[PDB]
RNA sequence: AAGAAGCUAUUAAAAUCACA
RNA sequence: GGUUGUGAUUUUAAUAGCUU
């Protein structure tokens, strides 16, 4: 037991790791006071990745103009949407009004374009 | 009587639950509603009236 | 009168007109006196002083005191020497024959209606009827037109969350205020005069008015004392979001209009330090930004009321754990190294880096966090930090299994007849896709409060007396008692399996040394929020935190000596680990009704308890309970234990369906100490209530001398004084005792209070501890939840979700408890899941209901009565399906029969 | 006498309910 | 995947003790 759990531990940071995108963090990390950022904002700064949980059209209406998103002081290009289900879901549809008929809480996966 | 329906309903969401119908959000939110609502009903009738609506959505999928 | 009026209106083009003419309008005001003869913050009636209102402007009125004639010469040259600042109201000096002697006329140009203090006042000791000043001040500030008021829930903060912008409007005022107050005081200390500062000496446009009580002195000599005037409206400073004005950051984080190395600043510390001495340049005492500089516990009270204060102005996001890049098993990564706490600011760990050492790191968020994806959730207000790489998940909750024969049983035997006044009320309401996270956004209600710390310093040493009876201390790992087997472990452990199999894992040496290493930095972990199954009588969800393993394991082996002297106490005023079985519950109520003189009984409940929770009293409350650690600990291994414990269960970053968030604060109910650290709450609140009730007695009114004397001394105490006096503090806790007894569990009690000491308002009624909760808890107390009852016999109308009863027999008259028959049916009808293939656990399902049913036996309505023999009788059944021991009713009996 | 059970608690674990 | 507290019951085991 006490092997199984440490060795777990160990493969799980290792794959922490491994998705730490270790790059993008000190590039950024090291410009602040002794090198030390929030770790509440960290991703925000040094992800790749974003995703964006919308309420309803409105909130995609506010948050992207044509297609891309301004946050954290960068701009993030929308590259596919999920509804709830997951079910892939056009940007013709969500556009058109008819999205009213559609589940309200799209969720969104953006990159980052710099 | 209000017991009697009441109870009802609870067999009903199980019977939904069995056929994961939760896989589309909507449905199983609105099922969710009607039945959170007729809990607190006070007056039969319109628990009733809502348990119709229930039975007849699920007779849909049998 | 118009011959009067001349004098005035000379100056004033005469454009004003006279209210009931040139007699003194009789209007009770607030004040704040202290005197040989009265010290109070009540309420008086002065008639002294006749009120023009001036026609020109919308609000602005003409007063004049015509009285003190000898004092004209006096109050003339305090006027000259501080007209020159522009905080001063114009006067005019004059004196006008009337009889047979003349008196003089200070006549007081442009002054606003109410007085700053009849504002911080009537903000607090809110009440729902008799609140004609606020909405009065509210309409004249221009906050909202008087349509606004009739929605007749607009005052409560939960219900119209619209509230909030409303007083927000306010900010402006209170900020002006405090400006002005800052530059009068200057001016005073320029021209030598000496002399305190009270809110009754300003007015709304935030100019001083009255200098009656002031002297003079050597130029440049003065001092003034302002400790009572900025203490006094801390709350309303609160509640009205003043300085807002000088947010650090002015746009939106997904607005364009943003820079992405703004984020990056977490310091604050030159921002705190000039915002305090811009606006609390005459505080006297010290202001630490960082409160590990702080030397006494007590300090670090006010410094982190402080900060708080200024949290509003710092970002959302600079808060949480500070992380950096460290070389770690030769891999360079992301590593905690400080928190940056919203009260006690920058904390760096102390010490910088085998299992004892690397468990930590798989479950410090650093590393976890910042290998993940962003995630920006618009369904709840509270912050978000990231989302996993699988991409978020909803999880749903469904209904629980009726159980037909039951039902049946119950129909047959007469029950959910026509016949009204019994129901099912109780069911397992079912939940959306994603009710978990819908639910965390009500933690928005844990709005930043701000209580006043010259009148909690006092209550904190009170509440402090409550818990002296109790012994502390640390205890080796070995001594620690563990529920082993614990259900969950957190998000980063709760894969590998249950926390027994950590427990284990670690032998009690590295356990022991795992502490040391805490009692010396700080070590942030999630707490996976998480749904649960549960009966309910309302739609709403219901969620709990789970701590995980390492908090657990070293908060329980901080406190626990702690908490195991509470709960094994019997007789004091916390019944936390007492049973109501044996007759204990009519103990408990013995105990509480003792003493007491022509004894009452209230109570009440706090809405959204768990959440409401101003982040700051919990900080108290951690205080309290670690208190004790007097010679195991030295003060910075206290400091670092409490800040720790703050991580851990205030501000951590809370893992939900696989999207992480940053909870703002309040409770969490995975905690240990959740129920004991709601128990101090409470005291608090019942207290500071009392503290609140009794500065605004009216000591000119008052005839018993204890009471006058207790209030000059709890007054004198408060603000007139640096370290307060463990007499008066050991006086006023028996003074307490003996009218105004609680009695305490978890986060509910009843108070059993002597009716006359109420009546005149020298002991906390229900409106007492409505103003309490409005201006400090952030939250309104229904009228309809809480409940009187002036008969002790009726016993409580409900204490624990338990009514009372008493029943008279060989023994005497004793109370006994009983549960809503209809939350006892329901919980026989209904079961969470499935019943398991054995029938026995439906028999302990049944004859444990059965025994916390036994007391309707004895009830006097003849269908309550039926509920037990039902249940009996059903329990019967099932086991002749499948004795004595569940048989006979005596079995229950004697479950309720003393020793 | 052993032995045997019955009873009695104390301890431990599981299971289950109520309460916050 | 379904928390932590504090009571309580039932079973089970151990521990001794008592009685027959
Ligand atoms: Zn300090
Ligand atoms: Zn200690």
């Amino acid at each position: 037991r006490k092997s199984k759990v440490v060795s777990a531990m160990h493969s799980l940071l290792f794959g922490m790791l491994r998705r730490l995108d270790m790059s993008s963090v000190d590039t950024i990390l090291n410009l602040a006071k002794d090198g030390v950022v929030p770790l509440s904002v960290i991703p925000a700064v040094s992800a790749t990745k974003l995703n964006i949980v919308t309420s309803d059209i409105d909130s995609y209406n506010r948050i992207q103009r044509e297609g891309c998103v301004h946050y954290a002081g960068t701009i993030w290009n929308i590259i596919d949407i999920k509804d709830n289900d997951g079910k892939v879901v056009h940007v013709k549809e969500v556009t058109a009004q008819n999205a009213e008929s559609l589940s309200w809480p799209l969720v969104l996966g953006c990159e980052r374009i710099v | 009587k209000l017991t009697d329906i009441k109870c009802s309903n609870v067999v009903l969401l199980g019977c939904l639950s069995s056929m994961n119908v939760s896989a589309n959000s909507t449905e199983w939110a609105y099922c969710v509603d009607l039945h959170n609502k007729i809990n607190l009903c006070n007056d039969p009738e319109k628990a009733q009236e809502m348990l119709l609506a229930l039975l007849a959505f699920f007779l849909s999928k049998n | 009168d118009m011959a009067y009026l001349n004098r005035v209106r000379g100056s004033s083009a005469a454009r004003l007109e006279p209210c009931n003419g040139t007699d003194t309008q009789h209007v009770y005001r607030a004040f704040d006196i202290y005197n040989k003869d009265v010290a109070c913050l009540g309420k008086f009636l002065k008639v002294n002083c006749v009120r023009l209102k001036n026609l020109d402007k919308h609000d602005a009125f003409y007063v004049v005191k015509r009285c003190t004639k000898s004092a004209m010469e006096h109050e003339q040259s305090i006027y000259s020497r501080l007209e020159k600042c522009g905080a001063v109201a114009e006067h005019d000096f004059f004196t006008w024959k009337d009889g047979r002697a003349i008196y003089g006329n200070v006549c007081r140009k442009d002054l606003t209606e109410y007085t700053m203090m009849d504002l911080c006042y009537a903000l607090r000791n809110f009440d729902e009827n008799n609140c004609d000043v606020l909405k009065s001040i509210l309409i004249k500030v221009g906050a909202c037109e008087e349509s606004y008021f009739n929605n007749k829930v607009w005052f409560d903060p939960v219900e119209n969350e619209d509230i909030h912008r409303v007083y927000a409007l306010l900010g402006t005022i209170v900020s002006r205020a405090m400006l002005k107050c800052v530059k009068f005081c200057d001016a005073m200390v320029e021209q030598g005069i000496v002399g305190v500062v009270t809110l009754d000496n300003q007015d709304l446009n935030g100019d001083f008015y009255d200098f009656g009580d002031f002297t003079c002195s050597i130029k440049g000599m003065g001092i003034p004392i302002c400790t009572s005037y900025y203490s006094y409206m801390m709350p309303v400073m609160g509640m009205t979001n003043c300085l807002a004005s000088e947010c650090f950051v002015k746009s939106d984080i997904f607005g364009e209009d943003f820079k992405s190395y703004d984020l990056l600043e977490y310091d604050f510390t030159e921002h705190k330090t000039a915002l305090f001495n811009k606006y609390f340049k005459y505080w006297g005492l010290q202001y630490h930004p960082n409160c590990v500089d702080c030397s006494d516990e007590q300090c670090i009270v006010h410094c982190a009321n402080f900060n708080t204060l200024f949290s509003t102005t710092i970002p959302i996001t600079a808060f949480g754990p500070l992380c950096r890049k460290c070389w770690i098993d030769g891999v360079p990564l992301v590593t905690t190294a400080g928190y940056h706490f919203k009260q006690l600011g920058i904390v760096w760990n102390n010490d910088l880096n085998s299992i004892n050492e690397l468990l930590q790191f798989c479950s410090d968020p650093a590393l976890l966090i910042a290998s993940s994806p962003a995630l920006v959730d618009q369904r709840t207000v509270c912050f978000s930090v990231a989302a996993l790489g699988t991409g978020m998940t909803n999880q749903t909750v469904k209904p629980g299994h009726f159980n037909k024969e039951f039902y049946d049983f119950l129909l047959e035997q007469g029950f959910f007849s026509e016949g009204s006044e019994l129901t099912l009320k109780h069911f397992f309401f079912a939940q959306k896709g994603d009710a978990a996270v819908k639910d965390f956004d009500y933690y928005r209600y844990n709005r930043p409060t701000v209580l006043d710390i010259c009148q909690a310093r006092v209550v904190y040493q009170i509440v402090q007396r409550y818990f002296d009876i109790y012994e502390g201390g640390c205890i080796t790992a070995k001594e620690v008692v563990v529920t082993n087997l614990n259900k969950s472990a957190g998000y980063p452990l709760n894969k590998f399996g249950k926390a027994g199999l950590y427990y284990e894992s670690l032998s009690y040496e590295e356990q022991d040394e795992l502490y040391a290493y805490t009692k010396r930095n700080i070590l942030p972990t999630m707490t996976q929020l998480n749904l649960k199954y549960a009966i309910s009588g309302k739609e709403r969800a219901r969620t709990v935190g789970g701590v995980s393993l390492l908090s657990t394991m070293t908060t329980r082996q901080y406190h626990q000596k702690h908490l195991k002297s509470i709960v094994n106490t019997r007789g004091a005023s916390v019944v936390i680990g007492t049973t109501k079985f044996y007759g204990g519950w009519d103990n408990m109520l013995k105990n509480l009704i003792d003493g007491v003189e022509n004894p009452c009984l209230m109570g009440w409940d706090y809405p959204k308890c768990d959440r409401a929770l101003p982040n700051m009293i919990r900080m108290i409350s951690a205080m309290i309970l670690g208190s004790k650690h007097t010679t195991c600990c030295s003060s910075t291994d206290r400091f670092f234990r409490l800040c720790n414990e703050l991580a851990q269960v205030l501000t951590e970053v809370v893992y939900s369906n696989g999207g992480f968030y940053l909870k703002p604060g309040g409770t969490t109910s995975g905690d240990a100490t959740t129920a004991y650290a709601n128990s101090v709450f409470n005291i608090f609140q019942a207290v500071s209530a009392n503290v609140n009730k009794l500065l605004s007695v009216d000591s000119n009114v008052c005839h018993n001398l204890e009471v006058k004397q207790l209030q000059r001394k709890l007054y004198e105490c408060c603000y007139r004084s640096t370290t307060v006096d463990d007499q008066f503090v050991v006086e006023y806790y028996g003074y307490l005792r003996k009218h105004f007894s609680m009695m305490i569990l978890s986060d509910d009690g009843v108070v059993c209070y002597n009716n006359d000491y109420a009546s005149l308002g020298y002991v906390a009624d229900l409106n007492a501890f409505k103003a309490v909760l409005y201006y400090q808890n952030n939250v309104f107390m229904s009228a309809s939840k809480c409940w009187i009852e002036p008969d002790i016999n009726k016993g409580p109308h409900e204490f624990c979700s338990q009514h009372t009863m008493q029943i008279v027999d060989k023994d005497g008259t004793y109370y006994l408890p009983y549960p809503d028959p209809s939350r006892i049916l329901s919980a026989g009808v209904f079961v969470d899941d499935v019943v398991k293939t054995d029938a026995v656990v439906l028999l302990e399902r049944y004859v444990s209901l059965a025994i916390d049913a036994y007391p309707l036996s004895k009830h006097e309505n003849p269908e309550y009565k039926k509920v037990f023999y039902v249940l009996l009788d059903w329990v019967k059944h099932l086991y002749k399906t499948l004795t004595a021991k569940f048989w006979d009713e005596s079995f229950y009996a004697n479950m309720y029969e003393k020793s």
